[PDB]
């Protein structure tokens, strides 16, 4: 499921987001729901270090903004 | 609750 | 024709809101697991303030019957 795509504790955020979008390709959902998934579920399933940053971005944050904020986490 | 719970509550 | 459109009115009976949520979710394109997760998260998230408070205090273990009854004192007809 897309529900279960979850970031590993030291998984680079870019790798996780790539896995999330890849699973989303074959997920049965409206584009509206898919988009909402990338704004909400993607944050909920992020690792503790990334989630802290993502929550500070505020509701309305897009995956592009998230990428900028989190890609550098863990070097 | 889940969607299955709602299915059980309401029926079709 | 989207589950994302379903939000409880401030005066809307909780039973009426769950009815709309259920019927909309039936028609929504999603896996059963995603529909289950939608129910576990959105139904409470999109409830009005007082019903949301009651549902959260009840906790996720609450049954449908208990849930309906617990919220039936909030709002109008």
């Amino acid at each position: 499921s897309i529900l279960d795509i979850r970031q590993g504790p030291k998984e680079p955020f870019r790798d996780y987001v790539d896995r999330f979008y890849k699973t989303l390709r074959a997920e049965q959902a409206s584009q509206e729901v898919k988009n909402w998934m990338t704004e909400t579920l993607l944050v909920q399933n992020a690792n503790p270090d990334c989630k802290t940053i993502l929550k500070a971005l505020g509701p309305g944050a897009t995956s592009e903004e998230m990428m900028t904020a989190c890609q550098g986490v863990g070097g | 609750i889940t969607f299955e719970d709602l299915l059980d509550y309401y029926g079709p």
